[PDB]
């Protein structure tokens, strides 16, 4: 079991920057990777960013270089830093923890939305 | 990739490309088998059959518990991301055991919620119950025979008394013991290491998995994967299970192909290419696929893990279209097909099959040096095989075969007797060569002396 | 034919000749599994458990239907003797699939009588029903649990109400699902291609096959043969089956013999001849018999098809009495018998068996170069083997053995490790020979230059 | 004995020594399965379902009886210690058949007490009954479904009448037929020769074996051993069984060791030593152990007989520490572990495993000529394998490995295809050698002529 | 299924000739052979004659050359022509159709009998 | 089945000699060995002596040479002759018959005891 607690979402102006901070707790020594998923309307949960315990990080083609993800391992927090927000980026962002045995754990997810203008 | 059109010339019929689905991840859920049903007689009438049933459960629950304690081979930083899972133990544990111990130490945090929940499940009568927590998913508990107990035995204790109610309990509980023994009793160490198929436990308890935890083939696959035992309570007779809901993804650029080998004639003797039953591509990769553990949906194979194994032999070159390297082996029985329909036409060795072109009287003879006859709709409008008349498909894509001197030097045997016999023949020839060498060396010594 | 008297000298004990029975033809009959029972509550109380049971049947009936649709690989002259069965399809179908498709297109004419009958079976409550037609045989339909429903659940809905009646349905129907899953769920493609054993369906439904459709071993054989699925109704939850009543004929001039190989001593090491468990003759023919799928009656083996496979090795010469060619292999365990009673006497290798002639003190020693000791009643009146005293039969036909220099050069291994090890030794000797050849060729060059 | 410390250097992890328990003797007891239940309707209402159930029992009891009559292959001094057991018969009987016939003629003296007891069991209604005799142990009889008949069907004949009582009998008895068929129907000749596992019959009849006839693993072993059929009454539908209560002794100076082989690197390719899953010592002896039929208790393996088989290959030299002779074979799949925890440290081939010493960034590289990396707690405090961080045990006994030029020349294949392919290559080289020999002999003739 | 309808039997004078005509209908394209069987009192059904779709015909040793069998494939009829009738030939003659999968189909059978003198 | 009937036990003076005679009956032709076991308080049944049908005899280290066992095969009796009786020898002596198939049969056992002085 891993408790994931997403935070930092809400409405923001387009082109703005936002930081999403997920707090993880539990048997995190068994967690292979921590990261974020997003679910836009009418499509499945796409991967956003992930950090392996080794520090190795990967992103989807929509996210490579554009976003950045970070952790503060002294407190088991995983933070995704959002920048240059687009209407195309509005989705429910789901924090996740993936075990070495490939079990996956999810946060409740935070709504991210941007003004129309 | 596969050169399907050329492989047909040796009776190798690569067919039915299907994609492949792999669970990239598993959603975990917990299932608590509470093996003792509560009774409501208010006088402990059922206790006598409960005691003997407990005395039967021992024969399975104690071996299961003693097996699970061996998975305490990680000794317990933990609770920190990328921290140490635990200290190794004084023994030997293989990678499968280590993976199971890591899965156990991941689930171990449930044990305080287990202690919280058992306080409820010890008291309740309800057969299937779910309990929420601060952790995301509900945890579910099944109290083995409670529906039967409350709906049948609770009335019967009043209507028929302790005698019949007792016999009803004895029969139902010892039946449930035979079911549990069918689930938990065989291969106990593997059952602890690799888990129990969810199919069996659901058959024990008619569990509406989708209703309890959340396409027909995806459901079949969810049944086929193994739930791991994470705890066994010897005092409460309770088994705690980790159910593993797969997140299936269609893997890109993969196809699994079936390959069927028909008999191939060499000089009026039947041979075939003993390729594996399934082959797969992954972009440039080409290998076999151990689909035996996978679920064959109509459009894709759902597998618990990539079943591919690299073809160690010239079989990869054979499948890639370097037909001259295909390994021959002799046919043994009727299990090897003598003919097959292929792309609207027929591919068959007409030496051991009465092939006819436009009527049962016009036999399609093949020369003794041709191994299979490929009968396209351009050749024959109504091919008859062993009397069975079939029209060839006018839109069939079966390419016409101009026969050629296909020589298959890689004669191979599948039977240890054949290999031993021809190795003994080789060894005898080697002894003959050694004798010749000794004689010639002696002659060299004589000529040198002279 | 077999030279039984000489084969004894290598511990090969050919015994128990039995004839063989083959079904030259099959009488077909149709069986319709109507998987939904009708209820008589007059208020749809049972509908809730019927719906969930339908939702379980999907997990088996939809895979079975999707499997059967692949057998639509003959596309549809037909209806004329010696006319075209149909057009081939765009795909690959092996001879087994073609045979199953031909069987399906033979049964397809039933489908209008199927449409006529389902109008009846949709309405009736009776558990087993037969319907006549213009075709010769009655067609029979089984409505899965109707006896239990009408005799137990129909009373219980009044006596105990919808609650208990509902639970009774839930339990009985999900049990019937587990039984159906045991019959229909495994190897679905083979189950469509080759069919389901009638034994299992009769066990599902206590079907008095002889009473429904028309010696104990003939009945066992009729149970062992496979009924083919010919239709699967996804909307009515109905499976239509072709039962195949065999017309058995005793095949003339055939015998199947059991062969038991005892250990044979070579220089105080135990060897045996690894012949197949059964061998058969057909006039002049001599080969093995794959009796595993046959029914062993006391006088004959009833087989679905001729189990004979030609012996590829010198095993045929060995069995024909050319004893010097019999393949030796080393004993591995206690599975190989060290002794046997034969024709009233004993054949045993007394090196690893305390053979005694007329009392436990008179040991029958055999010289190290003799492999088995043949102890006829002329030699010993009361042979004791490992202390077990037995009288030899005074009317025994065990021929007396004057020992001889039987040399068995065909040493053979059954284990891939042994073959690999001695092939590595052969390859190393071959490398030594190649090195010698290079050295001698160099010497030839030097002598020529000089 | 095993050189465990050196075997680790080739990834062979000999582990978990357990003793072995063998039944030096068996206490015999008799069990009479009386397959027909008595009814108490006083009007023969149940007779109709009894008759059809008898007509089903025929399908199993007649084959079982006809099988047992073949065990009349000892013809009948007897009744005297060290006297003749009987006369041999005109046929062939292997040592297994002879042992079963001897067991039958030992039990044959019961048959007069059988005749005495059946007079009782024909009349009684009680489900499980024991009868004393002049022979020491009580003999027990089980009347198949008597509890269900007297407690449920005897009331129902009055409460619901002949119709429902009849259906209840039909269902219960045909279920009992399916259970009996699962016990008695398969491999009937082996089932007569070797017997039936007591586990199955007890599951048929919930038999409290210890209560009926007299540690959990000893009880499991008592369930695993086979009870021999000693009589089959075709008229009374009764099967008489010999239960065999083992007298287990801990065998001295024996240990069974598990051996797990991890992948061993040769030049970036994965190999392993294909040793048997278990090995055993008996003082100086060293061999494999076929533990598959044994019960694995936590401290010892309880086996029906000594499972040891002598290792025929250099495998004995390999296990004895002559590491250079260990047979290599190539890895095929994920079934071979790539790493293992060993004695508090880790033994792994770090070429196909990301081994890290004190953090996921410090990879433990191994040179291409070293096959496994042995990571002791002196080397690494927190070894990480594939990201999984574990502390090494500070009290671990994993000996430090100074690497060495371990050359394993015994390359071996497990697959007949590999052996056939490299034997064909050897045969082709042999043909090349023969051609060279013919050419050189011709040259010798020419030089001699000149 | 194949409907077989036998016809042409009855009483006839000994030494006479008779023609038995069986009408077949159904999925006859799947039928390997059409022919006739006979069942005399106290013995099993003996084969009389059969025609394979290829025209190949076989007979029992009691029937070789003696009898002749024929078809009119334009109407799916199989006819057995009986000649030189003996008391030994009286039996119920059963028409049959044999499938490629070796299923066998039978007519109702026609009684054939001969005068005592 | 083999009926074993032990006899000849009871109290005896220490240092004395005693003869224990077991009568066996039944299918003794199937019996591999006849002999005696003893059970002293607080320990399992130890082997005392056994005779194989071949005459070969064995004893435990406590019994080798000390005791002697005998049979009269004309009447199926197996006799153990006890001598130099010690306090350490008091136990229930169980006669046994062991089959070739390793089944074991036991007598009811006879109490053997010695005076304290």
């Amino acid at each position: 079991e891993v408790q994931l607690v997403e935070s930092g979402g809400g409405l923001v102006q387009p082109g703005g920057s936002l930081r999403l901070s997920c707090s993880a707790s539990g048997s995190l020594s068994t967690i292979k990777a921590l990261g974020w998923y997003r679910r836009a309307p009418g499509r499945e949960r796409e991967l956003v960013a992930s950090i392996t315990s080794a520090g190795e990080t990967n992103y989807a083609d929509s996210a490579k270089g554009r976003f950045t993800v970070s952790t503060d391992n002294a407190k088991n927090t995983v933070d995704l830093r959002m920048n240059s927000l687009k209407p195309e980026d509005t989705a429910v962002y789901y924090c996740y923890a993936e075990s070495f045995v490939l079990n996956i754990y999810w946060g409740q997810g935070t709504q991210v939305t941007v003004s129309s203008g | 990739q596969i050169d399907i059109t050329k492989l047909q010339h040796v009776g190798v019929l690569v067919n039915s490309p299907k994609g492949m689905k792999i669970p990239q991840n598993f959603e975990t859920r917990y299932l608590i088998l509470s093996l003792i049903p509560k009774i409501e007689d208010s006088n402990s009438c059922g206790d006598q059959q409960i005691k003997q049933y407990k005395r039967l459960l021992d024969r399975l629950i104690i071996p299961l518990y003693d097996g699970l304690r061996l998975m305490k081979d990680v000794i317990v930083t933990e609770r920190f991301f990328g921290g140490v899972i635990g200290t190794i133990a004084l023994g030997v544990a293989t990678s499968a055991q280590i993976t199971a111990a890591v899965a156990l130490v991941e689930a171990k945090q449930a044990r305080s919620d287990i202690e919280k929940l058992k306080e409820a499940i010890r008291d309740t009568n309800k057969a299937v119950q779910s309990v929420q927590s601060s952790v995301g998913p509900p945890i579910v508990a099944i109290k083995s025979v409670q529906d039967y107990v409350n709906k049948e035995i609770v009335p019967s204790i009043a209507r028929l008394g302790c005698e019949a109610a007792g016999l009803q309990l004895g029969i139902a509980l010892t039946q449930h013991y035979s079911e549990l023994t069918n689930i938990f009793g065989d291969n106990i160490g593997s059952l602890i290491e690799k888990g129990i198929k969810l199919q069996g436990i659901a058959s024990l308890y008619r569990t509406n998995i989708t209703e309890i935890f959340t396409d027909i083939y995806d459901l079949l696959f969810t049944e086929s994967i193994k739930v791991r035992v994470i705890d066994v309570d010897l005092n409460d007779y309770s088994i705690t299970l980790q159910v593993r809901l797969p997140l299936l993804t269609r893997l890109l650029n993969t196809q699994i192909y079936k390959v069927d080998s028909i008999s191939y004639n060499i000089q009026n003797r039947e041979w075939y290419i003993p390729l594996p039953s399934h082959i797969m591509t992954k972009g440039a990769f080409l290998g076999g696929a151990d689909v035996k553990e996978c679920i064959e949906a109509p459009s894709s194979y759902i597998c618990p893990s990539d079943p591919g194994f690299v073809l160690n032999h010239e079989m990869e070159s054979c499948l890639s279209g370097n037909i001259s390297q295909c390994p021959r082996t002799t046919v043994t029985s009727d299990i090897v097909p003598r003919y097959a329909f292929v792309n609207g036409g027929v591919v068959a060795n007409c030496i051991t099959t009465t092939c006819t072109c436009n009527g049962i009287g016009n036999r399609i003879n093949q020369p003794p040096d041709q191994g299979v006859k490929i009968i396209t709709h351009k050749e024959c409008n109504t091919i008859g095989i062993n009397g069975m008349l079939f029209n060839t498909n006018k839109e069939g894509t079966l390419a016409f075969y101009t026969p050629d001197d296909i020589t298959l030097n890689n004669s191979v045997a599948l039977n240890p007797i054949d290999i031993s016999i021809e190795l003994n023949k080789a060894k005898s020839d080697l002894e003959e060569v050694k004798e010749w060498i000794r004689r010639v060396n002696q002659k060299l010594d004589s000529i040198g002396s002279g």
